[PDB]
């Protein structure tokens, strides 16, 4: 123990961690989820494959 | 709620009496069978003039007399 | 880099880059067709639907 | 200038018609950049709170790299989609209108006369 | 963060916990007027949190590990050499003072935090509003120049503005032939340097313009020095107060909501205590301030924000 | 166009005038927009009740509405200014020149 | 204020800028600005001093001269096409009024002369508040009437506009009059390309924006409000004159940075259509700006001023600020230039 | 002379617009609001507005109240400007009553005129409807379906009275 | 005043120097109006005399600009015998600055406002050749 006072960020907010990496991972599945259907629907409007 | 209710009768009995009129007001129109007769009512006031169709031929709801059996009458609201 | 290969990237360049160029003089030619004659899909500025006129049977007759 | 093509259809970020396009790929070079933003804007975020600007916060640089990557790449769909609008409509305003575009004729160097000017 | 605007939306009125217990209570006096117990034993019959008067080294106790830093950190300025050369060429009399009505004011907020955070009425020893009395006896005694007292008027002007009187003041007579004695019987060789009429200017600048404007806005209770050994006749005549007067009796939650979002953040309480007022006795030049600033930054616990400090021993970094 | 829009435009720009020229008194000229607001209902309103667009008829109400839902607006603003000092005065607003 | 009172202004200030924004009746046009300035009164009154009721009293009279030249705009309209529609005007008269009435809304000079005065007078964030959002209002009315508004009047508002801005900023130490001209001066630049392309209006108006929350954020995280205050801030928090000098040096139109993509665009749709004295004259008439923002980054971050002892005492207290965006909001207004064809999304 | 009625009321109207315009004292300038507010209720009444022009007469008369209140209380001086006081307030007042009168002379000697507009100089009798409304006076119908067609217009109007007074009760306050 | 200075334009360079001298005395004078007038707006003057003072001693000075500059453009366009040429104007408008300096009573500001404002209507006359357009309409 080094600080006479408790900090507000002693210790991670591990709710606002969480969220943080569920927001982050669920924005990179869509992402990468729409990038397929949209060179899925570019395949198929185009009949490119 | 009850014992609130006294107490807020008992101070200040005309916003009682004000938001149950209010209340009243609100809930009663929805839960009373003639509110559609309030709107039969005012659709069926004639302030413009009916104006006539011309006869195709195939019309059968459309008289050719005002005092023909067919076409919207007034028989609910002589009677109610 | 081969004296080959600068010269056939050099061409490729050069197509590119006139044929943006010819494409840009078009560009400014189209914008200003479709400003002076309003004939086009670009500069339609709005005017008033036609959808919200009524066509009933009004009132009186002369309308 | 483009204001009456989305007219007909208001509001709309990516129309119907956007879907007949190639998407950027995750690998383009704009949308490297967008998550390069994302990094620096994590590394402004970590310097004026006082952290460690590298060490710390690595959920919160990567939730600023996705999430800027995230927008930038319907921004590039956008973007894409309004060039490839502004190309379809100028083709055929110039195929619907041949008098006001010539076929021009272009002369070889042996007809064209320049006035020389000599550099002495 | 712990406290904002949707803490107070979703409940938390800061009237729902002020009880009567809640009185924010200064005790002043002259140098040895005895108060120092005083103050602590009213905050052992009230159930109230004292704090100690602020020193030079006050925001060096609040903020870090809580030891005092070296005073070319804070302060930059000594009472003691304020007690040898008053009348120095380096000005650090009213640097001395400047950084002291800089670590009341901060004393005033962590005591208004408390305050309205808990519900715990704080004693405190020579408040900002008492802070001043110090002030006009340096210049009766020509210590400081009037440019200071304009400089030290203008940051009170600007600063007490924001703030609430306390509940309570209580004040000690103890005449200057007792201070003095109190002085001999002391020990300290730098504060039997004290001249006379510094202490009497003390106690004219109480008598004749601290009390007859504080009397207003609180409750005076100006006791001897007798009968300010008996802590138990001052918290009995405390707990009979009759609070009437003063701008605490027309607080709501909406005025309280914002004194504690003020309070809380302590750069915009010290916001104006560095005004760009170029004076010769606090004004620091360029190639000093960038100096004693990156050596400020090397120290331990002080490098970053008070929970990324590897060298101090904080874990988790990477996820903070 | 008609004979008495004339007067009602001249009485916008007299109203107009004398809104956007001062005479130190700030009462007598929020009495001016209060004025405008008057000019504007009435050419509206024989405007809209000339061409029988009936529709249009809730909007002069609308517009008056406004009128003094801003008019009140100036008050709550004239007893501030009257507060600071003891006239309401424009020539005392005057610190925001520096 | 309380919170809740607060929040219900606010959305009321942003209502009336979406009733203006989405409506397609002139009689709901002027309903949502009368909206606006009814809610934003008590955000520039929050803290009941003196400068802000007077600060107050000047905006309301302006707003309020403006509103009544837009219904007498919009009444005239009704004359001459018995219609309410927003578009393009059907008088010459109601267009100028129309156009007097958004540029005062605007404070384009010479209608300019109450910016800096209720900028000064009111908080830094309601500042913020005044110098960006209620810029939206407006320009989407002049987005909504190009096809009439006269082409001499709203060029000379502009270029009067980008001059008085810029020569008012030069003799000024305050930082909210500072941003204020250079509101004028932007304000010039965006109507100057209205009637060329609007997309290069909606371009500036963003990118102002960006770089107007970025400048009025670092002023409320530093919670400095004249010149030799903001000039104390490399002894408190170094990266902060980092920040404003990259901030700085963007709004003055300086290459590789974002600010500079307004300017040369509209610069690049100007010669498009065969002007070139004009925004030639407001290129170098933007140098003006870019002198007083290099004033500031030479007493903020290129130098050091001398600071004060009191400031040791604030080295110890971190910021517990809500900084909202404001490193989003410095990236995005320093390093989007090579994103600049990002803007036909704005077409 | 009679079908120049609304002719000579809008007269009227001008002349108290030049009366409260001069700003003599708010005294005065609520006089000569309510005369020009007198007289617009009877030009506007004349095209049919009877329900449209007794409210701008009642809501102005509440209006001027209220503003003799205030300027009884805040903006009052010790010697009133009642129309002649001043030499600016009596300038301007014979000033706008001689271009008023001026502009009528030059309209009914020659039944045209061109002030920014062009205006006609026969009487606005010309311009009626030569039919009749049957049952219904219009704009009675037109203001009452302001509950029928204009939902969005009662909320927001209803929506910027509620937050009016929350707005002025959150200026005059003072702390 | 768009009428003033087409009735300046219209007229040939170098054929009737009375009426191209009232013409830009004109233009000079609605100038000095312009000026007078937010002069006597933004800075209250004393009275009504030292009003009316600024405003014709205003209106005089930009009055007396143009009339030398109209005076000096056309007798240099007769003796020099060329009409289409900024030379003319680069001479009128040193000659305007220098009427300039002799109102304000300084020769700095005569020689300051004889430079820039020779370059100026040098620039109107090479816009006037070449069709440059300040105000130009909408095209592309
Ligand atoms: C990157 C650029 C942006 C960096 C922002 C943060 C900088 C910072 O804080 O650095 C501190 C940090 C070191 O700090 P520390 O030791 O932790 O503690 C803080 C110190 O105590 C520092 O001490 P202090 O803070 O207590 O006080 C000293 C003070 C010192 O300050 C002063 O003394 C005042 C100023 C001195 C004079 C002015 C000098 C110039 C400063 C401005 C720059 C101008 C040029 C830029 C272009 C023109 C713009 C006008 O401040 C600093 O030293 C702060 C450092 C700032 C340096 C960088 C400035 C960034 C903003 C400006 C440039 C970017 C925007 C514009 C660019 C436009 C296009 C080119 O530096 C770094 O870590 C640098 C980065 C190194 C690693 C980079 C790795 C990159 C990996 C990329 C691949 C992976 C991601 C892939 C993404 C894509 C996936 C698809
Ligand atoms: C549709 C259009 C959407 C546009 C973006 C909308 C969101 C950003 C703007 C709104 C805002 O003020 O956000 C506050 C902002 C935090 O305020 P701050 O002062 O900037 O943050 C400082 C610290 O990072 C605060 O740290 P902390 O201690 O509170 O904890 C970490 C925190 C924890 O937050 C969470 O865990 C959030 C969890 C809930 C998320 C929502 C799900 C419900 O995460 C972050 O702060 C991550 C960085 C946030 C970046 C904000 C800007 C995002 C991109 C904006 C557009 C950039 C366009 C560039 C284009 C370039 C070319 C033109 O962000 C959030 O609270 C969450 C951001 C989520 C981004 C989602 C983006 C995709 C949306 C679809
Ligand atoms: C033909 C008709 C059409 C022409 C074009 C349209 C007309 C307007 C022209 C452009 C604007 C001119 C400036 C107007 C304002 C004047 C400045 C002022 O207020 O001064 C008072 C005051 C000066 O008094 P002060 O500060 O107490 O100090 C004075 C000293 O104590 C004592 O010092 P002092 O004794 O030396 O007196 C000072 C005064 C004395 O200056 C004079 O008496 C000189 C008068 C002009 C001389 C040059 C005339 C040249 C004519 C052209 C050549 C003729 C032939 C042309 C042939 C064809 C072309 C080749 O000098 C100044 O005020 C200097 C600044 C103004 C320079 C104006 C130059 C205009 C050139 C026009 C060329 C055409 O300054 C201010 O208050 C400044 C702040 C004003 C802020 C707002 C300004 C807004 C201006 C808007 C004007 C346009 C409105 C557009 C409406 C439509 C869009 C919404
Ligand atoms: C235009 C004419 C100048 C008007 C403003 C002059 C300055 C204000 C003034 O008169 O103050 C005195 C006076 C009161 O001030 P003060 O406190 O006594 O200050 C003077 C001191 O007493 C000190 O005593 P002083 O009078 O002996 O010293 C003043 C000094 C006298 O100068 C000297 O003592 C030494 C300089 C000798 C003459 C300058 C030689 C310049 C040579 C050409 C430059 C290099 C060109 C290189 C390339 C050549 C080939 C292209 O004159 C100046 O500082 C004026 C400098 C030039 C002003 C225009 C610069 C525009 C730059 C735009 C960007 C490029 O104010 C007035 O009289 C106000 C009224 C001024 C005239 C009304 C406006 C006329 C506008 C006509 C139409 C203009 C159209 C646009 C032209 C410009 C844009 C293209
Ligand atoms: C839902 C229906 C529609 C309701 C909205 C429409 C209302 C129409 C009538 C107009 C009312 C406008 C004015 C209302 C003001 C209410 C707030 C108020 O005045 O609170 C204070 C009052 C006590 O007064 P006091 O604090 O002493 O004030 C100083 C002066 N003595 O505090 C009180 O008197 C207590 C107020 C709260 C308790 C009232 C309980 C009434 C119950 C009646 C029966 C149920 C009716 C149905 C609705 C549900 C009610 C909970
Ligand atoms: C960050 C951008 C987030 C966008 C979210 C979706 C918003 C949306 O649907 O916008 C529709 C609009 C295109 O619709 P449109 O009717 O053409 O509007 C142009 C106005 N003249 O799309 C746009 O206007 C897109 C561009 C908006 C950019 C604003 C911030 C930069
Ligand atoms: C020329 C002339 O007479 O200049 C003198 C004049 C100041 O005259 P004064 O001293 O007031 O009598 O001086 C002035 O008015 C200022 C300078 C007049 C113009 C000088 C032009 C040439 C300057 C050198 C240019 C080098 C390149
Ligand atoms: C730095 C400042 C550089 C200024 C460069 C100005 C260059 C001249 C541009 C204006 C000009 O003179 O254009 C020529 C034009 C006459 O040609 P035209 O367009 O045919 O006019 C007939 C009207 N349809 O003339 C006109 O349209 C009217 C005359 C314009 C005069 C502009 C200058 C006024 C005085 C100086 C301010
Ligand atoms: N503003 C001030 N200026 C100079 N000395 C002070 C100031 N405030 C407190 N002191 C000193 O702090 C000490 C307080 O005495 P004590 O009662 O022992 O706490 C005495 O030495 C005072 O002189």
């Amino acid at each position: 123990k080094f600080y006479i006072q408790e900090p507000p960020h002693g210790s991670p907010n591990w709710l606002k961690v969480g969220l943080t990496l569920g927001t982050s991972a669920f924005l990179w599945i869509y992402l990468i989820k729409q990038h397929n259907e949209d060179v899925l629907e570019y395949k198929r409007r185009n009949g490119l494959e | 709620v009850a014992a609130f209710l006294k107490n807020v009768w008992a101070k200040e009995p005309v916003l009682v009496a004000s938001f149950a009129i209010a209340g009243l007001a609100v809930i009663l129109p929805t839960l009373s069978p003639y509110t559609k007769y309030s709107l039969m009512i005012n659709r069926a006031t004639p302030y413009n003039y009916p104006v006539p169709l011309r006869d195709d031929g195939n019309m059968p709801d459309v008289p050719s007399h005002p005092q023909d059996p067919q076409g919207p009458s007034l028989e609910w609201l002589k009677r109610l | 880099d081969a004296p080959e290969k600068n010269y056939e990237r050099t061409m490729a360049i050069l197509q590119i880059e006139s044929e943006k160029a010819e494409l840009r003089l078009k560009e400014l030619e189209v914008r200003r067709l479709m400003r002076a004659k309003g004939d086009g899909p670009w500069f339609q500025y709005p005017t008033i639907d036609k959808a919200l006129i009524d066509h009933s049977p009004k009132a009186t007759p002369d309308n | 200038m483009m204001t009456g093509r989305q007219a007909r259809a208001p509001l709309q970020f990516l129309p119907d018609e956007a879907r007949s396009l190639p998407p950027p790929k995750l690998t383009d070079p704009r949308l490297a950049y967008i998550g390069f933003l994302g990094y620096c804007s994590g590394l402004i975020d970590n310097a004026i709170r006082r952290r460690p600007v590298l060490s710390a916060g690595l959920h919160r640089q990567f939730l600023y790299i996705t999430s800027f990557v995230f927008v930038g790449y319907y921004l590039l769909k956008r973007q894409d989609y309004m060039y490839a609008v502004r190309d379809h409509d100028m083709f055929s305003y110039i195929k619907s209108h041949p008098e006001d575009f010539p076929e021009k004729d272009k002369k070889t160097y042996r007809e064209v006369f320049e006035e020389f000017h000599p550099v002495r | 963060l712990q406290y904002g605007p949707l803490a107070y939306i979703l409940g938390e009125k800061t009237t729902k916990k002020m009880t009567e217990n809640s009185k924010l209570i200064t005790v002043d006096g002259n140098i040895c007027s005895g108060k120092s117990k005083l103050a602590k034993e009213v905050a052992e019959k009230l159930g109230l949190k004292h704090f100690p008067e602020a020193g030079i080294h006050y925001a060096d106790s609040t903020t870090g590990d809580g030891k005092p830093l070296p005073v070319r950190f804070s302060g930059n300025c000594s009472l003691e050499k304020f007690y040898d050369d008053p009348k120095s060429n380096d000005g650090n009399s009213y640097r001395l003072q400047a950084w002291l009505y800089a670590s009341r004011l901060l004393q005033y907020a962590d005591a208004l935090e408390h305050l309205l955070s808990t519900g715990q009425g704080v004693v405190l020893e020579r408040s900002i509003y008492s802070d001043f009395v110090f002030l006009e006896a340096m210049y009766r005694q020509g210590f400081i120049r009037k440019q200071c007292v304009d400089h030290y008027n203008q940051v009170k002007k600007v600063t007490v503005c924001e703030y609430l009187p306390p509940h309570v003041v209580i004040y000690v007579d103890v005449p200057v032939s007792e201070v003095q004695s109190r002085i001999q019987k002391k020990g300290n060789p730098h504060e039997m340097k004290i001249t006379s009429a510094y202490l009497q200017d003390i106690e004219n600048v109480y008598k004749g313009t601290f009390l007859p404007e504080m009397s207003e806005k609180c409750e005076v209770l100006q006791y001897s020095a007798w009968e300010a050994e008996d802590a138990e006749k001052v918290v009995e005549d405390i707990q009979y107060l009759k609070y009437d007067k003063g701008p605490w009796l027309d607080q709501d939650d909406r005025k309280l909501h914002n004194l504690r979002m003020l309070v809380q953040d302590k750069l915009e309480v010290l916001n104006y205590t560095s005004i760009p007022v170029f004076l010769p006795e606090v004004t620091i030049g360029a190639h000093q301030s960038d100096r004693v600033f990156q050596e400020f930054t090397e120290l331990p616990g002080r490098k970053y924000r008070a929970g990324y400090n590897e060298d101090v021993g904080d874990k988790w970094i990477w996820l903070k | 166009m008609s004979l008495v829009y004339m007067n009602i435009m001249m009485a916008f720009t007299v109203s107009l005038t004398g809104l956007l020229m001062y005479r130190s008194h700030l009462m007598s000229s929020l009495l001016c927009l209060e004025g405008m607001m008057l000019s504007l209902f009435i050419l509206a309103t024989l405007m809209i009740l000339n061409s029988h667009f009936t529709l249009a008829s809730m909007m002069p109400i609308i517009l008056l509405v406004f009128a003094a839902c801003e008019a009140a607006l100036g008050l709550s603003l004239l007893v501030m200014v009257s507060n600071t000092y003891g006239t309401d005065y424009v020539q005392n607003l005057n610190l925001l020149q520096c | 204020m309380n919170p809740i009172i607060l929040i219900i202004i606010l959305m009321t200030v942003m209502l009336g800028t979406i009733i203006v924004m989405i409506s397609t009746h002139w009689l709901l046009i002027w309903i949502g600005f009368e909206m606006n300035m009814l809610a934003i009164i008590p955000i520039m009154m929050k803290k009941h001093n003196p400068r802000a009721t007077e600060a107050s009293t000047k905006y309301f009279l302006t707003q309020s001269t403006a509103s009544m030249l837009l219904m007498m705009a919009i009444i005239i309209n009704l004359m001459f096409s018995g219609q309410w529609t927003v578009m393009k005007l059907f008088n010459p008269m109601a267009s100028m009024l129309m156009t007097m009435a958004l540029a005062m809304k605007l404070g384009m000079a010479p209608f300019h002369f109450w910016v800096p005065e209720v900028t000064q007078g009111i908080p830094l964030s309601s500042g913020l508040i005044l110098l960006t959002w209620q810029k939206l209002a407006p320009m989407s009315v002049l987005y909504q009437i190009l096809p009439s508004i006269n082409l001499d009047l709203i060029l000379t508002l502009s270029i009067l506009s980008i001059t008085i801005g810029g020569w008012g900023g030069l003799n000024q130490t305050q930082l909210r009059k500072i941003m204020a001209y250079s509101s004028i001066a932007h304000m010039g630049w965006m109507t100057a390309v209205l009637l060329y392309n609007p997309t290069m209006t909606l371009l500036n108006l963003i990118i102002y924006i960006i770089m107007t929350s970025t400048m009025f954020t670092l002023f409320m995280a530093n919670s400095t409000t004249t010149t030799l205050s903001l000039s104390h801030t490399w002894n408190k928090a170094p990266i902060m004159t980092i920040l404003v000098l990259i901030t700085l040096l963007s709004m003055g139109g300086l290459p590789p940075l974002s600010g500079f993509m307004p300017k040369w665009m509209i610069i690049q749709e100007m010669t498009k259509n065969d002007s070139i004295i004009l925004p030639t004259l407001m290129a170098i008439t933007a140098l003006l700006n870019l002198y007083f923002y290099m004033r500031l980054t030479y007493s903020t971050a290129l130098t050091m001023f001398p600071s004060t002892n009191n400031m040791k005492m604030k080295w110890q207290f971190p910021t517990t600020k809500r900084m909202t965006l404001l490193p989003t909001m410095t990236v995005l207004s320093t390093m989007l230039l090579p994103l600049t064809p990002i803007l036909s999304i704005l077409e | 002379m009679m079908t120049y009625i609304v002719f000579i009321l809008s007269i009227i109207f001008v002349m108290g617009f030049v009366g409260f315009s001069s700003k003599p004292s708010p005294i005065y300038g609520g006089l000569g609001l309510i005369v020009s507010g007198g007289v617009g209720c009877g030009i506007v009444l004349n095209f049919g507005g009877s329900f449209l022009g007794l409210m701008v007469f009642l809501i102005y008369l509440g209006g001027m109240m209220v503003v003799f209140g205030y300027t009884t209380a805040m903006a009052t001086e010790q010697y009133p400007e009642v129309w002649v006081s001043n030499k600016v307030v009596l300038g301007t007042f014979i000033t706008g009553l001689l271009m008023e009168f001026l502009m009528v002379y030059y309209v009914l000697k020659d039944k045209e005129v061109e002030i920014v507009f062009k205006f006609n100089g026969m009487g606005d009798w010309v311009i009626y409807d030569t039919g009749d409304s049957g049952f219904f006076s219009e704009e009675a119908m037109g203001i009452a379906a302001l509950y029928s067609y204009g939902t969005w217009l009662v909320i927001v109007t209803g929506w910027s009275l509620l937050i009016g007074v929350v707005v002025i009760m959150e200026i005059t306050r003072g702390n | 005043a768009k009428t003033l200075l087409h009735q300046y334009w219209d007229i040939p360079e170098g054929t009737e120097c009375h009426r191209k001298t009232y013409a830009a005395t004109s233009i000079g004078g609605a100038s000095g109006l312009v000026v007078s007038a937010y002069s006597v707006a933004l800075k209250t003057p004393t009275s009504f005399l030292e009003g009316v003072a600024r405003t014709g001693r205003y209106t005089f000075t930009a009055a007396a600009i143009g009339a030398i500059f109209g005076l000096t453009s056309c007798i240099s366009a007769q003796v020099r015998e060329k009409p289409d040429d900024p030379l003319n104007y680069l001479i009128g408008g040193c000659a305007g600055g220098l009427t300039l300096g002799a109102r304000t009573r300084s020769y700095g500001i005569g020689a300051a406002a004889c430079a820039y404002m020779g370059l100026t209507a040098a620039l109107v006359k090479m816009g006037q050749l070449e069709g440059w357009k300040v105000f130009a309409e909408p095209k592309v």
